[PDB]
RNA sequence: ACUGCAGGGGAGACUGGAAUUCCUGGUGUAGCGGUGGAAUGCGCAGAUAUCAGGAGGAACACCGGUGGCGAAGGCGGGUCUCUGGGCAGUAACUGACGCUGAGGAGCGAAAGCGUGGGGAGCGAACAGGAUUAGAUACCCUGGUAGUCCACGCCGUAAACGGUGGGUACUAGGUGUGGGUUUCCUUCCUUGGGAUCCGUGCCGUAGCUAACGCAUUAAGUACCCCGCCUGGGGAGUACGGCC
């Protein structure tokens, strides 16, 4: 059910900011786990991967 | 860096003493060596202008170079690092590539063997001057000057360091040792980095005569004196002195700064 | 003698007081009148009724520095938060937007001890 | 931490026959470079408690091969310990 | 000889044709010590998501080493005295 | 030893944004703050509010969970450097090298203590206000040490699963975290079966004074260490060590 076990092979960059619009909200705030599907260890790529977004001005931080 | 005596004597139970670790080559260059010799606080006309000096152990000066203005895009290479008598600092020779003998005040990091560029064009390193236009926002500066050419005046103590915080149009706000937040101008020059041996402040220098070696000289209370000789004097038994705190002159404990002063312009917040 | 057209209504509501002040989108201070501004005194100023006063009397000494549309942008875990809004529609403004600017932290400073009432 | 093309020296230095990896001399030979390569580790940062107990489980699981190599032919303990050390 | 990918985001005042020639004198400090250069990708002009020192708009730059740890904790250290950068980030691209 | 894999394990250096407070200006005028209800307090000498810039410190929203990691204490903003342990598979290697461990040594939340830094917010002591028969308290406005950092000391906690460590065996049902592998294998389903190591919930035999425990035992067994012997006096006196 997660995207990422399935589609094999697909990097999670923090440069692919296309790929993070979505697994954030519309307030600019991560998903959680039981609504996007992912499991442990790609909640927590996702996670990095937005979270170094934010500090190259990639993604805001909050918004509105 | 700084090692404590054993109580073998009375006058050594709670001494203390520098290490002397980063000093080298314990003599100093020839060529840079003036004569010196104690005033005694005495002025021209004298008299003692200055109480509480007096004595201590012979001294010669070495000169050392607050100017470096010269020596733009000339390389130097840290020869020693040596003592000095005359200030709480250490100080460093300097070799240039081009022959000439030179002292700084050594930075905190400053060891033999290092390169030290000056001008405009040089890095941001321990060692290396620069004006100010050229140093960028938040670095800790040492040796600054007040005027353009005027040499170095500010942040030459040990452990002292100024915080550049900003630049505006022509003027750099400064924070200086003090808290005192201040505005001189960005054609000033100032070395990179915090001074060394800054450690020296919890040094606890034995006994009495201990300060007598280093020109100081004892201190009497002013409750102790006679009214003929002080404010505070007199009294039958002992006294906190008949009235507020004063100087030996008369004076009232009170700012001394000039209240019109003509850098009133240049300071930006005084001290806390 | 300062006349805008449109401008930015700011609500600020706790648990013991209101305050509607209007500004200009530049965020100048038009008219700002309060829950002790209208005439209240104590646990009375934290009331719903006390809030749909002080949006009425903020409102009516703004339309005299010509607004006419204002955007609304309430903060505060209050409850004349809600009334506040209803209040400013009921004296001539138009309300526009309504946003959401309480400030959230991000685990920084350290709050208070408890009341152990 | 002593990657795979750098313990192959010590055991070609140490071990008895090219592919012994296992030996008391093979395993005593390792863990010697690797506590000897831990205290640069704990000389800079003095207080990185939670490696310094990981030297100690390294020295005590060599005491206890030094032991056993001093019961069952003590001709190879006194061979051992002039190549690395001891005391 | 590690892997790294350098980002760094340039100030805007800067023209897109001397935005080569101006971090090659960077990335000669990494040649002199034995490490490469692969891939020195310029994004261009691109709108930030907030505002890093009074300044709305970014250039973004990928640098792509494969270098010695040692140049590289030297190579950012010369990035962050430069007037022209705003931000720098270093990070590995391997396991 | 080799190949893989998961992780807030630790240490150092650099660094990012929201928010609190203060400072400097802009607009604006009489209130703001606070409570069960008020008052002390702040303000009218331009406060609270609203906008813009600047200084500083501390903690890291969302991810975050029923979850991971560590010997316990404990551990999460990002990045680089250095570093410890664990698990699965291959069965290449040594050939009982094992387990426990009196004394001993190391680590060890918070408070505290020494020297020097830093100090936004919070806040023992403190002060004023209210409550009350009183209020050395609860509630409110203030507010010092301390909380933070560096290097040392202290070595105590309901330091708890109130359950010492190793091993062997004894029905299962059902979640979740890390592996490897067989069957419809390309019917893709990341479902089903097998096995190894964590972590919870419910349950049979068995045990228990009962509550309850129950393949993570408090069951059936063996090896080693600590400790108990009615309640107070008391983890106190004297002596000794730190
Ligand atoms: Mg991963
Ligand atoms: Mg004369
Ligand atoms: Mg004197
Ligand atoms: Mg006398
Ligand atoms: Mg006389
Ligand atoms: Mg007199
Ligand atoms: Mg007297
Ligand atoms: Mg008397
Ligand atoms: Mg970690
Ligand atoms: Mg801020
Ligand atoms: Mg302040
Ligand atoms: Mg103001
Ligand atoms: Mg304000
Ligand atoms: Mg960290
Ligand atoms: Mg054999
Ligand atoms: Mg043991
Ligand atoms: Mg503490
Ligand atoms: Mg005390
Ligand atoms: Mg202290
Ligand atoms: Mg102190
Ligand atoms: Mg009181
Ligand atoms: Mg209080
Ligand atoms: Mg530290
Ligand atoms: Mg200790
Ligand atoms: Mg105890
Ligand atoms: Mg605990
Ligand atoms: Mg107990
Ligand atoms: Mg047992
Ligand atoms: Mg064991
Ligand atoms: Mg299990
Ligand atoms: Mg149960
Ligand atoms: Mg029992
Ligand atoms: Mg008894
Ligand atoms: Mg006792
Ligand atoms: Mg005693
Ligand atoms: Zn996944």
């Amino acid at each position: 059910k997660c995207v990422f076990c399935a589609k094999k092979d697909q990097a999670i960059d923090y440069k692919d900011t296309a790929l993070l619009r979505t697994y954030i909200s519309e307030r600019g705030k991560i998903r959680a786990r039981r609504v996007t599907g992912n499991c442990v260890q790609h909640q927590r790529d996702i996670a990095l991967a937005v979270k170094n977004a934010r500090e190259v001005a990639l993604l805001p931080f909050t918004s509105s | 860096a700084i090692r404590k005596y054993k109580p073998t004597t009375p006058g050594r139970r709670g001494a203390s003493v520098s290490d002397f670790a980063e000093i080298t080559r314990s003599t100093p260059e020839k060529s840079l060596v003036r004569p010196l010799h104690g005033r005694g606080g005495r002025n021209a006309h004298g008299r003692i202008t200055t109480r509480h000096k007096g004595g201590g152990h012979k001294r010669a000066y070495r000169m050392i170079d607050f100017r470096r203005n010269d020596k733009d895009g000339v390389n130097a290479k840290v020869a020693h690092i040596e003592y000095d008598p005359n200030r709480t600092a250490r100080i460093a020779l300097l070799h240039y590539l081009d022959g000439e003998k030179r002292y700084i005040i050594a930075p905190n990091g400053l060891s033999q063997g290092d390169v030290v560029e000056s001008g405009a064009n040089a890095d941001i390193k321990p060692g290396n001057n620069l004006p100010l236009r050229n140093i960028p926002a938040g670095t800790l500066i040492h040796a600054v000057e007040l005027r353009p050419g005027g040499g170095a005046k500010l942040a030459r103590s040990a452990g002292s360091s100024i915080q550049l915080l900003g630049k505006e149009a022509s003027y750099a706000s400064l924070r200086m040792p003090s808290g005192e937040i201040r505005r001189v101008d960005v054609r000033c020059r100032a070395t990179v980095g915090e001074v060394g041996n800054a450690e020296q402040a919890n040094i606890n220098w034995g006994k009495a005569g201990r300060m007598r070696w280093k020109g100081k000289r004892p201190s009497v209370r002013g409750v102790v004196m006679n009214p003929v000789d002080h404010p505070h004097g007199g009294g039958e038994g002992k006294t906190s002195g008949g009235r507020h705190p004063v100087s030996p002159w008369g004076k009232p404990e009170g700012r001394t700064r000039n209240a019109n002063k003509s850098s009133n312009k240049f300071i930006v917040r005084r001290r806390r | 003698k300062k006349n805008v057209p449109h401008g930015a209504a700011h609500i600020k509501s706790t648990f013991n007081n209101t305050i509607v002040t209007i500004t200009d989108p530049q965020g100048n201070v038009i008219a700002w009148a309060s829950s002790g501004h209208v005439g209240f005194k104590g646990s009375r100023k934290s009331t719903p009724f006390a809030a749909q006063l002080a949006a009425e009397n903020a409102a009516r000494k703004a339309q005299d520095h010509g607004v006419r549309k204002v955007d609304v942008f309430v903060k505060g875990p209050g409850s004349g938060r809600e009334t506040a809004i209803r209040s400013l529609q009921a004296a001539g403004l138009e309300v526009g937007a309504i946003s959401d600017v309480t400030p959230q932290p991000h685990n920084g400073v350290r709050p208070p001890k408890r009341r152990r009432v | 931490a002593l990657t795979a093309e750098q313990k192959k020296e010590i055991l070609r230095s140490y071990g008895l026959h090219e592919t012994d990896t296992g030996s008391p001399e093979a395993q005593i030979a390792l863990l010697t470079k690797r506590i000897a390569d831990l205290t640069e580790h704990l000389k800079v940062h003095k207080h990185d408690h939670h490696s310094r107990r990981g030297l100690l489980l390294l020295v005590g699981r060599r005491r206890r091969l030094i032991k056993y190599i001093s019961q069952i032919d003590v001709e190879r303990y006194r061979s051992l310990i002039e190549r690395l050390g001891l005391r | 000889m590690r892997p790294y990918e350098i980002m760094v985001i340039l100030d805007p005042t800067l023209d897109e044709r001397t935005v080569a020639p101006s971090l090659e004198t960077f990335l000669n400090v990494v040649r002199k010590d034995g490490g490469k250069v692969e891939k020195v990708d310029i994004w261009g002009k691109r709108r930030l998501a907030y505002e890093i020192a009074k300044h709305a708009e970014g250039i973004y730059v990928v640098i792509d080493v494969k270098a010695a740890p040692a140049t590289v904790s030297e190579l950012d250290r010369q990035l962050s005295l430069n007037e022209s950068v705003l931000r720098t980030k270093v990070m590995r691209t391997d396991k």
